[PDB]
Parts: C-alpha cells; structure tokens; sequence
C-alpha cells in the first residue's frame, strides 16, 4: 500500500555504510586469519619434520 | 685394521661450519625461538632485534 502511494526505498545494509575504507579493513583481516594460521602450520610442520 | 666393537672410547670433535641464516621474517624468528637448544644470551633481547638480522653460527660438535 505504501508503494502505492510513493516509491519505497529500504535500506537493508546492516550499517556497512558506516565503516570507512571497507576493502583496506577486509584485506588485512584476511591477512590477520592467514599470519595466524601460518604460524601454528609452520610450527606443526617443523615439530613434524 | 681390524674389526672393532669397542664404542666406550669413540668419539669424534667437530668445528663445525661457521654457518649462517638470515631472519627475514617473524615466522623464521618462531621457528628459531621454537628452539629450547637456542638459548639467548640476553633473553630481554627482542625477537625482532633478531628480524631483518643475519644470524653467524660458530660451533663445536662433541
């Protein structure tokens, strides 16, 4: 009904919006994840050697 | 010559290679300070004192 009357626009974007410099902030966290998983492999992988 | 099974008094003193090994990152570093054997002088010494650094390596082997 409210479409009928004007067109609706719903934001839907949990805020993303807010966060500055979005891909800068994904591409070290993707780093974060990757150092620390590293670290624990290449100590598992020289206990194993 | 002869054949010998008396290992009580054999043994070997080696000087071994001055060696090297360059820590280019902090994973090299945990990978050494994984090492109880590599037992720093100064243990307040920083692990990244170490980063960036050319290790020299001067041992004996008995």
């Amino acid at each position: 009904d409210l479409c009928q009357n004007e067109p609706v626009c719903a934001d839907l974007n949990g805020g993303l919006q807010f966060i500055p410099n979005l891909n800068e902030l994904m591409t070290r966290e993707r780093k974060n994840l990757t150092e620390t998983s590293e670290i624990r492999q290449a100590v598992t992988k020289e206990t194993a050697a | 010559r002869g054949v010998y099974t008396d290992y009580e008094n054999t043994f070997q003193r080696k000087v071994e290679t001055p060696m090297q090994v360059h820590l280019a990152t902090t994973k090299d570093i945990a990978i050494l300070r994984s090492k109880q054997w590599f037992v720093l002088d100064d243990v307040a010494t920083p692990e990244e004192f170490l980063l960036g650094k050319t290790l020299t390596f001067r041992l004996h082997t008995l």
